[PDB]
């Protein structure tokens, strides 16, 4: 029933599974004209697009992590510290 | 099968050396090494071809058509 | 009609349709259709 | 077990795998009709729609084309009997079908598949013939020989499966299986028989193949290494030539039983700073081992510059190889 | 100066030489474009009327295309592609026919021979098949009896040893070169001695052994070589020489006007 | 060549109503002209398989060939002593330079607003030889003369590579010269354009013409079937 | 003016440079590079009268106004692909569009069924030497099976002396051993008499 | 089947050239040639004239994949010299080499 | 259960003794043809509006 | 088999008897008919393209007709009659009036539906036309009471084959109907995909082809026409390997077959001894030269004739893909064979090696998008699929539960339709809610 900020105990890391699906989703709306957030340097393919996003947390999303008895919490992938 | 042409190697021309060579064998009985020796075949490549071939053409034309 | 030949004796028959399947002069049912008479072009590689 | 659990799918290939050095790591050679068989539905985007609208004006026939449009209205119009109508124009947020170019992941699989490497993406390359051509560094967690083994190839059809496809499934991200905490791939076959020679201390190659082995590298950075040995001749070894495979940053040590710091009998490893110091490489040190050099590029230098040491190592072995040579006769087995 | 050659076996179809003073890629690129880059003449397209053997079609038309024909002037016929005509023209191919018919009980021989050129040479010397026999027989192409013919028409099209095999005028190249080994290119492999397994070689004769007991080698390069070039009957050795040192000239010129135009 | 046409249709009466309001908004008078187009069909003593080398179908269409003429060879006798202006058209060895195009099929899509069609073109600057006349050069191609249509009116320049032709088409034959456009004028608003948003814009362009002329002259879009130029 | 076209078969690449160097005691000015393009059409229909040609030619002349001349059974037909060559009361009317094309395009991709291309040529790289009185250009041909032949093109504004000028030239292939050679110079509009001496020197 | 055509080893495609000089920013004065429709053929023997020069730094040819007739050279002189002039030095010399080997060889025939 | 071995023994107690499935399973999710809750599809991806401001 | 009809043969082209010959191949007429070629064999480690049993192969050597082999494809038509009513014809159809027609082209065919010998056909063709006789009250479908005549229902060539037809009978069988018999013969030259095998368990497809001049070569000038990998021979210990090439090389050079009996006295040091007395090395080796720098190699190179030969395993009739292609009347799933255009089968274990991967979405989309996807209706009371959707207006039902408001869409793939269904007819609920009431 959404955990609040000073009760989050999760993994502050973002999971591979998690980037993987952040990449994917992110990279499937700037392919559907999505508004970018960063300066492109002449890219042309989506998924580098959306890792360029990832690489200065432009991206605009929340994980909501599905605790096992039924609640969850909200991570945004800007303050998830990446790799 | 009916005399391979050229060679499959070297590359030299074969074919006429088939009628010579039973001509060889038939009249002179030499052995096949002789017979090889006459046909000026120097290189085992070509002798292989004239040693180890199997003419089925002749009991292919024994046939009506 | 279109020709034929026989099994056996290799005759010409050219029988046309509505003539069932049977060679003339002999009795084997095998009648060829013999090959085209237009050139066929080849390759040698 | 036939329709639930498992099921007969599209978008796939058959066919005969084989062998081929010249290739990378995690590519795979598909054959030209494969590639213009199969078909990946693509998103027009005003990024690739010059792209998109050349594959259109090309037609079916050549390769660098497409099979189908996807209207926004969701109607699908065949490129066979559209050039009779004349002109096709794309708009923004059409799905046009493509064939498989390059860059394109695959999923590779082979039978019966026990093993969660049996099943890895892969990078398309277009090459002819009929045979799916691979490295024979990714033969091993495949446990597949080139003698008529067939082999499986699914593609993806979408955008968001291609990346979680290439995020999670890869040849690099697959190097150190989870299974016996080491490498599952290494240098196999007659490239480890030949690395073996290449590094031994009677091993000298003069300058005009030293250079063609340098030049064959594909990430070499152009400073010819001053040769081990200077007037008369000048002769490079085999570590020296071989060291410029291994990317600079990398330590390894290995003793063994009787090896010591001069090491008479040449054995154990020694590598400082992407140098090979001294040590024979073979199964021990380039191979399927724990503590292999494999695994230690693997973790120090990331999984990317490791693929590129699968190829730089096969290149230069390989090239060492074919002028080299090696056989073997009856005389072997005579006592 | 240059490269010097002394011919020490001179025949119809074998002809072994010594080309000394090259570096070994003047040599290899030599017998290379000698082996590959020579022209030749051979029948591209084998058009059957009439066919009641026992062998194949396609079989009878590759052994056609094995056969091998004369190309002397072939060099002012021009290519298939390179003639504006549809098809082909007296400018690009020449035209052959066989026609073969059991006669008697005992069955015939289709020969080589019995190919006749129906079309015009324009005073070449092409299209004649080459007879190498001493009875004066052509090449067996395929045996007939009594009630079987065989009626064809062969387009003899120009063509290098790149687009097919049967374009391959020169044959076995004896490539030799160090008899007695002091270059150090080769470590022979011994069950007890080097000397006592490993016969020697024949050009052997035209040097002499080392000596033991001398200074190792290092400072000497691979020169003196020896090549055996040996012709099918297309074209004579000469020939085959000298439109390989054509060729390869050809070529280098080919890169050189390429590089001028940049 | 992507040309963006809507066209219309007027009386033989509101004719100064017309020039007089386009006029106005366009703030230039209208410029006579005419052309005279000749369509050529393929031969059909001629049969040729409907295919490319590379195995794929291809589609007959007529070639159109247009081209001036001073209206010298147009007014008779009973036409001389006149303004050579707009009001004309209320009383209705070698080869010339022609202009060689084939029209294709518009483009679909339900609800459109402009009609797209995609012209090709090339220009004829002269011909020698024997058979130096245009005719004998179509018939060499492999087409013969099957029709032509002479068209006389009037066009305005406005913005953005607009035109309007409000003009008349006669029939050019020997038994007689009959008018299409009997009763009115043929109105005509394309612009030629050589991008999606230069299309868009186009198209944005003659939205506001139709717009400006709402509730005098309409501006529809004509059917496909009615600029398809492909034998049958 | 005066035009004529010497092709040289038995001719190499380093040809144009003997020839070039024949010439130097007369080359008095050098202009501007120039390219021409030769292709090769043969017609695709299976019912055609008697005597009548199987192939279409086709001159693309560059910086010649980008023109392309087509020329069968001796007629002849200047096109021209560039905006700039379109006359005023083609485009005021509504008659030409503004952007026009090769005709070579059309007729391999719309017209490719009736005409399809055999032969090309590519010549570029050119050298326009002027003389006196007489305009002689060098250029290599060069096709899809590697080098061609020499072509001579003489261009002169004189209607005068023209036989002694192209005998001088082949005077000069003489000297560089240049022998076996067509020369043309036959007439039917000077860029289709040159077009037609570029078919009757090619073919 | 799928495998190409055996002309296609010798000639020279559409809309391509014999020599793609590429510059390289691996090293200073260092230029990449690619050859089109050749094999080791030429690249060994333009490699070795190549090695037989003293302006020449580095000179070096490889085939990247047999299915495709193509080769690279890279070479690399010395600061104030073209290595376009070293090949043409290279082709010069192989052209003369080939004319004295014919010129003997045939002078040589003709005393048989 | 019933996915493993015994098929029609399994389904036809489930439908006796009124059994239910919480449908949380790998089998369960596969057969119905929706995403199942492991890996990347075991957690569910939101957006902020108030982050598209930054 | 010049005068026979049988289905699927090779004929190989030049059939050569080996040198290393059994004598009891003396009475198993071997030498006969042999089932192979010898070919010069070199065992090194050339350009790393032999690798894992994988074999070099000399291009010039294949131009040349070496392991060459004929296919001959024999197709069997017959016309039937039913109740004598229905005749089948052979005939060639007419594309006016006959219905059900395949796009393959109909102008190979003469004017009794048949292919003269001779003929060059492709895939896609029609063979032998037969047509059928239809009731015009009896389908009535699409087109069928236009066409009124027949429908077609011809035998045609497969797809992916190709070639000259070679000989084609006509007879009665037994019962007196008129059935014809075809037999299309096709050259399969060698390919790199192609399998080859030995005399010793050696096993292995074709690495790549180069030509003479990529080949290596000794100082005589012998090319190898197949070069192997060495490291065959330790794993597999198979020593006869290489004793079959060394009495194989005596055999060639003496020009005497040798014997190759199981039980002798033929030792080892004998035949290096023969082989010794011609020349060249005892132990089988031989300087080679590599074919791109014509430079000596270091180590020398065991070479020599070696029978090989060729199996039935080729990959022109192992390679196919299939991109959307017909599916199965029962579980409306991709088909299965290659003849019937059928997609790969994605098991069970390669769903279960996705899940070790972590990838849903993949197999969603493999499971769904990529093989069959059904959109159905299911009620709130009821989760079952009795919701009668007459969308046409915008309609829905469920027949017993008294709903016409609340109605939910789910997209279930059609097999797990077909469990439902059949649950459904074995009095089984599976009833289906989208919502979670035990919570
Ligand atoms: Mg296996
Ligand atoms: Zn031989
Ligand atoms: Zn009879
Ligand atoms: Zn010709
Ligand atoms: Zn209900």
């Amino acid at each position: 029933k959404a955990i609040p900020k000073d009760q989050r105990a999760t993994t502050p890391y973002m999971t591979k599974y998690e980037r993987a699906r952040i990449l994917g989703t992110r990279a499937l709306q700037i392919s559907m004209n999505a508004p970018v957030f960063v300066d492109l340097e002449g890219e042309t393919d989506p998924l580098r697009i959306a890792m360029k996003e990832l690489a200065e947390k432009k991206i605009p999303l929340v994980i909501r992590r599905y605790l096992p008895d039924g609640s969850f919490e909200d991570w945004s992938v800007e303050e998830l510290i990446v790799d | 099968m009916i005399v391979p042409v050229r060679c499959f190697s070297c590359g030299k021309v074969v074919g006429d050396k088939w009628e010579s060579y039973l001509n060889l064998l038939q009249e002179d009985e030499l052995d096949e090494g002789t017979a090889l020796s006459r046909l000026g075949l120097k290189r085992y490549c070509c002798r292989r071809m004239i040693l180890t071939h199997v003419d089925l053409i002749e009991k292919f034309l024994r046939y009506n058509p | 009609t279109l020709k034929y030949i026989c099994a056996e004796c290799s005759s010409k028959l050219s029988l046309s349709r509505t003539d069932a399947v049977r060679c003339k002069d002999c009795g084997h049912r095998i009648l060829l259709k013999a090959r085209t008479k237009r050139l066929v072009q080849f390759e040698a590689r | 077990r036939g329709n639930l659990m498992g099921k007969r799918v599209d978008f796939s290939a058959r066919t005969v795998i084989s062998g081929d050095p010249n290739l990378e790591l995690d590519q795979v050679g598909v054959p030209k009709s494969i590639a213009k068989t199969l078909t990946y539905p693509e998103v027009v985007t005003p990024y690739n729609i010059d792209r998109l609208t050349q594959l259109v004006r090309n037609g079916p026939n050549e390769h660098p084309g497409a099979k189908y449009v996807i209207r926004d209205s969701g109607d699908r119009i065949d490129l066979r009997y559209s050039k009779r109508a004349g002109d096709i124009q794309l708009q923004y947020g059409w799905k046009v079908e493509r064939h498989i170019m390059d860059n394109d992941p695959v999923l590779f699989n082979r039978q019966p598949s026990l093993h969660k490497m049996s099943m890895m993406a892969h990078r398309v390359k277009v090459i002819p013939y009929s045979t799916f051509r691979l490295n024979l560094s990714v033969t091993s967690p495949y446990n597949a020989d080139f003698d008529g083994d067939e082999m499986n190839l699914h593609v993806p059809q979408s955008e968001e499966t291609r990346a979680e496809l290439s995020q999670l499934c890869a040849v690099p991200l697959q190097i150190v299986s989870p299974q016996s905490n080491k490498p599952c791939m290494g240098i196999v076959q007659d490239t480890l028989c030949g690395i073996r020679k290449l590094t031994l201390r009677d091993t000298f190659i003069e300058l005009d193949q030293v250079l063609n082995m340098l030049y064959w590298v594909p990430d070499w950075d152009g400073v010819i290494p001053t040769p081990a040995i200077i007037k008369p001749k000048p002769l490079w070894s085999g570590k020296q030539i071989l060291s410029v495979a291994i990317p600079n940053g990398i330590h390894l040590q290995r003793f063994d039983e009787g090896t010591t710091l001069l090491s008479p009998k040449d054995n154990g490893m020694l590598i400082i700073d992407g140098q090979i110091i001294f040590g024979v490489v073979e199964k021990k040190t380039v191979g399927s081992s724990n503590g292999g050099l494999i695994h230690v590029v693997t973790r120090e230098k990331g999984p990317q510059v490791c693929a590129k040491l699968f190829g730089n190592i096969q290149k230069v072995v390989n090239f060492w190889l074919l002028h080299n040579g090696f056989s073997t006769g009856i005389g072997d087995t005579i006592a | 100066e240059g490269p010097q050659v002394k011919i020490r076996e001179a025949s119809k179809d074998n002809v072994d030489f010594i080309l000394s003073n090259v570096d070994l890629a003047m040599a290899n690129s030599l017998r290379r474009v000698m082996i590959a880059e020579i022209p030749t003449l051979a029948i591209d397209s084998v058009e059957v009327e009439t066919n009641t053997t026992v062998l194949a079609d396609e079989f009878i038309a590759h052994r056609l295309g094995l056969i091998p024909l004369q190309s002397m002037d072939i060099e002012q016929l021009e290519y298939s592609r390179d003639c504006f005509c549809e098809d082909h023209c007296d400018k690009c191919s020449v035209v052959l026919t066989l026609q073969a018919f059991g006669e008697s009980e005992s069955t015939t021989n289709v020969y080589s021979k019995d190919l006749v050129i129906v079309s015009n040479l324009m005073g070449r010397n092409i299209g004649h098949p080459i007879i190498q026999d001493k009875e004066g027989n052509g090449v067996l192409i395929c045996k007939l009896r009594k009630g079987q013919e065989l009626k064809l028409t062969c387009v003899a099209k120009k063509g290098i040893a790149k687009e097919h095999a049967k374009w391959g005028p020169a044959a076995a190249i004896e490539f030799e070169y160090d008899p007695w080994n002091k270059l150090k290119h080769t470590d022979y492999w011994y069950e007890q001695d080097s000397a006592k397994e490993w016969p020697q070689s024949k050009n052997c004769e035209y040097e002499d052994p080392p000596n033991e007991g001398d200074p190792f080698d290092y400072k000497a390069q691979a020169d003196t070589f020896y090549m055996n070039v040996e012709s099918v009957g297309s074209i004579p050795v000469d020939q085959v020489v000298v439109r390989g040192i054509d060729t390869l000239q050809k070529k280098v010129a080919s890169i050189l006007l390429a590089l001028t135009q940049m | 060549v992507q040309q963006l046409s809507l066209f219309g249709s007027i009386g033989d009466d509101g004719y100064d109503l017309l020039i007089s309001t386009l006029t106005t908004i366009s703030g230039n008078p209208p410029l006579l002209y005419n052309s005279l187009c000749t369509v050529w069909k393929p031969n059909p003593s001629y049969d040729v398989e409907n295919v490319n080398s590379r195995n794929q179908l291809v589609e007959p269409n007529r070639i159109k060939l247009s081209k001036e003429v001073p209206f010298s060879y147009l007014i008779d006798e009973t036409m001389m002593d006149k303004p050579l202006n707009f009001r004309i058209l209320k009383s209705f060895e070698s080869c010339s330079p022609w202009s060689l195009q084939i029209s294709d099929i518009p483009a679909a899509g339900n609800n459109r607003s402009v009609s797209m069609q995609t012209i090709a073109e090339t220009i004829i600057l002269s011909s020698a030889g024997k058979n130096s006349s245009v005719s004998s050069l179509m018939n060499g191609l492999g087409y013969v003369f099957e029709f032509q249509y002479l068209t006389i009116g009037v066009k305005f320049f406005m913005k953005h590579g607009l035109i309007l032709e409000l003009q008349k088409i006669w029939q050019i034959e020997e038994a007689g010269n009959s008018q299409i456009t009997s009763g009115g004028f043929l109105l005509k608003a394309y612009i030629n354009v050589s991008d999606i948003d230069r299309i868009n814009y186009t198209e944005t362009a003659l939205m506001n013409l139709k717009k400006e002329l709402q509730g005098y002259i309409e501006l529809s879009v004509p059917d496909r079937q009615s600029m398809d130029s492909r034998v049958a | 003016g005066k035009s004529a076209v010497i092709f040289v078969e038995r001719a190499t690449p380093a040809t144009l440079t003997e020839l070039k160097d024949a010439l130097s005691n007369s080359i008095l000015s050098v202009r501007d590079p120039w390219s021409i393009d030769f292709r090769t059409y043969r017609c695709s229909i299976k019912n055609l009268p008697a005597d009548v040609s199987k192939l279409m030619y086709s001159i693309t002349f560059h910086h010649h106004g980008r023109q392309t001349v087509l020329i069968k059974d001796n007629s002849a037909m200047v096109t021209t692909a560039a905006a700039a060559d379109i006359p005023p009361a083609l485009v005021f009317n509504g008659s030409s569009t503004g952007v026009p094309e090769s005709i070579d395009t059309i007729l391999s991709s719309k017209l490719s069924n009736i005409w399809m291309q055999r032969q090309l040529i590519k010549g570029d790289a050119g050298e326009t030497l002027i003389l006196d009185g007489l305009t002689v250009r060098l250029v290599n041909l060069f096709s899809s099976t590697g080098f061609k032949g020499l072509l001579i093109e003489l261009q002169a504004d004189e209607a005068g002396e023209f036989e002694t000028k192209i005998a001088g030239i082949e005077g000069h292939l003489a000297e560089i051993r240049a022998k076996e050679y067509k020369t043309s110079s036959d007439s039917l509009n000077e860029i289709c008499d040159l077009a037609y001496q570029y078919v009757r020197a090619l073919e | 089947m799928n495998a190409p055509d055996r002309f296609e080893l010798f000639l020279l495609g559409e809309g391509e050239s014999k020599l793609k000089i590429d510059p390289d920013t691996k090293a200073p004065n260092a230029v990449v040639i690619t050859f089109e429709k050749e094999d080791h053929t030429l690249g060994n023997l333009i490699r070795a004239e190549l090695l037989n020069d003293r302006k020449v730094l580095f000179a070096a040819y490889k085939v990247e994949h047999p299915f495709f007739a193509r080769f690279k050279l890279r070479i690399q002189t010395t600061e104030g010299y073209d290595p376009k002039d070293a090949l043409k030095n290279a082709c010069n010399s192989i052209i003369n080499k080939l004319g004295a080997l014919k010129t003997n060889f045939e002078t040589e025939w003709n005393l048989q | 259960r019933c996915s493993f071995e015994e098929t029609v023994e399994i389904l036809f107690e489930a439908g006796a003794s009124a059994e239910l499935d919480d449908c949380r399973g790998v089998s369960e999710n596969v057969i119905l043809g929706q995403m199942a809750p492991i890996g990347t599809g075991a957690f569910d991806v939101m957006i902020d509006e108030e982050s598209l401001v930054k | 088999y010049n005068v026979r009809m049988d289905t699927m043969a090779n004929i190989l082209y030049y059939p050569q008897k080996p040198l290393g010959t059994t004598r009891a191949m003396e009475y198993l007429k071997f030498r006969e008919l042999p089932a192979g070629q010898n070919a010069i064999v070199a065992i090194a480690c050339y350009s790393g393209y032999n690798q894992e049993d994988s074999m070099i192969m000399n291009q010039s050597s294949i131009d040349r007709g070496l392991f060459r082999s004929l296919f001959f494809r024999s197709y069997m038509d017959q016309e039937k009659k039913y109740g004598m009513s229905i005749t089948e014809t052979f005939e060639k159809p007419q594309r006016t009036n006959t219905l059900r027609m395949k796009h393959g082209t109909y102008d190979k065919l003469d004017d009794d539906g048949l292919i003269a010998p001779g003929v060059r056909v492709s895939g896609e063709d029609v063979i032998i036309g037969k047509t059928t006789p239809i009731s015009p009250d009896e389908e009535e479908l699409g087109q069928r009471t236009a066409y009124h005549s027949k429908r077609d229902a011809s035998t045609p060539l497969r797809s992916t084959e190709n070639g000259i037809v070679d000989q084609v009978l006509v007879t009665t069988n037994q019962d007196g109907l008129k059935f014809v018999k075809v037999r299309v013969r096709t050259t399969k030259i060698p390919q790199i995909g192609d399998k080859f095998a030995s005399r010793h368990g050696q096993k292995g497809t074709i690495g790549i082809t180069y030509r003479r001049e990529d080949m290596p070569f000794t100082a005589e000038g012998i090319v190898p026409d197949l070069i192997i990998n060495p490291h065959a021979i330790p794993s597999r210990m198979t020593v006869a390997h290489l004793i079959e090439c060394l009495l194989s090389k005596v055999a060639a050079l003496s020009g005497n077959e040798g014997d190759a009996s199981p039980f002798t006295d033929i030792t080892v040091e004998g035949i290096s001894k023969l082989l010794r007395e011609h020349g060249y090395q005892s132990r089988g080796f031989e300087v080679m030269y590599n074919g791109h720098t014509g430079k000596k190699l270091m180590a020398q190179i065991f070479f020599g004739p070696t029978y090989y030969q060729r199996l039935r395993h080729m990959v022109d009739d192992k390679i196919h893909a299939r991109a959307r292609g017909p599916m199965q009347v029962l579980t409306r799933q991709p088909v299965e064979g290659r003849s019937r255009d059928g997609g790969l089968r994605f098991g069970e274990m390669e769903r279960d090696c996705m899940i070790a991967h972590g990838a849903a979405s993949f197999l969603k989309e493999r499971l769904m998008e990529a093989s069959d996807a059904f959109r159905v209706h299911i009620c709130g009371i009821c989760g079952l699929m009795t919701v009668i959707a007459k969308l046409n207006h915008n309609q829905f039902e469920c027949k017993g539960c008294d709903n016409k408001i609340d109605i939910y869409q789910i997209h279930i793939p059609y097999a797990a339709k077909l469990l439902f269904q059949e649950l459904m007819a074995m009095n089984i609920t599976p009833r289906l809610y989208t919502d979670r009431s035990r919570d």
